[PDB]
């Protein structure tokens, strides 16, 4: 496939969706957030269609002519702030607060942050701010599992691949396809019907596994979720993004970043691996030899994200605070490259050639892990 | 070290224990607080089970999640 002809189909679409004239949207600095909330809901979908005349009113360095591209940017900063009790994030992704209750309106805001991100896509105005690799899966209507809960819950995922992996009816586990739920004491919730009295085995593990998996990925979120995809739905309709991926998504949503290949080798550690390691030196002619598109698909398979911070790759976060890109020894020549986006740690088996892991990894972040 | 000691049903056990603290240790701890036989318990930390006797700085720190499966 080709990203670049999916944009280029996908912007077509918009464009006989879109509305003529324009409209009016006036926000301040200082009060940003709540301006471009009363804003953009003061507009209905179609006049949200047309096009988006922006202006930040005394405000030195921005003109009366579009600033949609400034608001777009400084906007998406400010959904990210803890304060609107609507996301919780990382010092210096965007995962729902579970406690946005919190905020009474917070199922309003909501509302706005699905509008301002289908804007975004419809517009074709980048933001400067990300959800979650399962979250992309979501607005493209794609089914979520196991292998995504690795990125939010690394430890619960840890636990279930053991039960993949390993003999439940051998070392006879007490499992059933039930879990917990509060807000006065804590009552039962079946998975599947009467859930709560069908035992886990061999033959059903797997199902339990993935409606386990399904559930910790938006147990306490989902009026946030359905409320976010009222606001989207009304500007941009979901079935026009479902030619893409959740890596393509992120690359249409936050735009395409050039990648420093220098800052990224300087700020790399190695675990049973050295910088003069014949794999690590093809890994390194192999990004150099691949194209800014195909690069960032590669960070994106190892990290879980093509954003970088504004420091660089010796401030890259991971899931238990600071981790540098790791690149480790794991398996055999006959493996298929895996990834760990929670500790940002690319297990690389030893190959015995260049074009071999050329092959391998290539194939590993278009195709993925299954 | 206060340490969560989670399960797949969603429950939460917060139990403190030094990093000296054994495995039978800890599934003995875990009796005081949830009233679960040590036997039928099966802890196991990152992908690994933990196996009764050997000490937790083997498998390592603060506020870690080790996930109970009951037998």
């Amino acid at each position: 496939r080709d990203f670049k002809a999916k944009v280029q189909y996908f912007r077509f679409w918009c464009q006989q969706l879109a509305m003529p004239q324009h409209i009016k949207i006036t926000v301040t600095r200082k009060t940003l957030f709540e301006d471009s909330f009363q804003q953009i809901m003061s507009f209905s979908p179609q006049d949200l269609r047309r096009r988006l005349w922006v202006i930040f009113p005394g405000e030195e360095g921005l003109d009366y002519g579009g600033v949609a591209r400034e608001w777009f940017f400084l906007l998406s900063h400010e959904v990210s702030n803890p304060m609107y009790c609507l996301f919780e994030y990382a010092g210096k992704c965007l995962q729902i607060n579970p406690a946005s209750y919190i905020n009474p309106d917070h199922l309003k805001y909501f509302r706005f942050i699905g509008r301002f991100i289908a804007m975004a896509l419809f517009h074709g105005k980048f933001i400067d701010t990300g959800f979650s690799l399962p979250f992309y899966k979501r607005i493209l209507n794609k089914p979520v599992g196991l292998k995504d809960l690795e990125s939010i819950d690394p430890e619960f995922y840890n636990s279930l691949i053991w039960v993949k992996e390993n003999n439940i009816e051998e070392c006879d586990l007490e499992m059933y396809f039930s879990v917990d739920k509060e807000l006065g004491e804590i009552k039962s919730h079946d998975l599947k019907p009467n859930g709560g009295n069908i035992l886990v085995t061999e033959e059903n593990k797997e199902e339990y596994i993935r409606m386990v998996a399904e559930w910790r990925l938006s147990r306490g979120v989902e009026e946030q979720t359905q409320a976010f995809f009222e606001g989207f739905n009304e500007i941009l309709p979901q079935q026009y993004l479902q030619y893409f991926d959740a890596k393509e998504l992120e690359v249409l949503l936050c735009g395409m970043q050039e990648i420093d290949l220098n800052d990224w080798q300087r700020h790399a550690i190695y675990r049973r691996y050295a910088r003069t390691s014949k794999q690590i030196m093809w890994f390194w002619q192999f990004v150099k030899e691949i194209d800014n598109e195909k690069r960032m698909r590669l960070l994106q398979f190892v990290t879980g994200t093509c954003r970088l911070p504004v420091g660089g790759f010796a401030d890259l976060m991971g899931s238990n605070g600071p981790q540098k890109f790791c690149i480790e020894k794991v398996g055999k020549e006959n493996w298929l490259p895996r990834s760990h986006t929670c500790f940002n740690r690319l297990d690389l088996p030893p190959y015995k050639s260049y074009e071999q892991l050329k092959e391998k990894l290539l194939f590993a972040i278009e195709e993925t892990e299954g | 070290m206060h340490i969560l000691v989670k399960t797949l049903r969603g429950k939460t056990i917060t139990l403190e224990v030094e990093p000296s603290d054994t495995i039978e240790n800890v599934k003995a701890k875990i009796q005081d607080k949830e009233g679960i036989p040590p036997d039928q318990q099966r802890l196991l930390f990152g992908g690994n089970k933990l196996e009764d006797g050997r000490t937790l700085s083997d498998y390592n720190q603060k506020e870690s999640n080790l996930y109970l499966l009951l037998r």
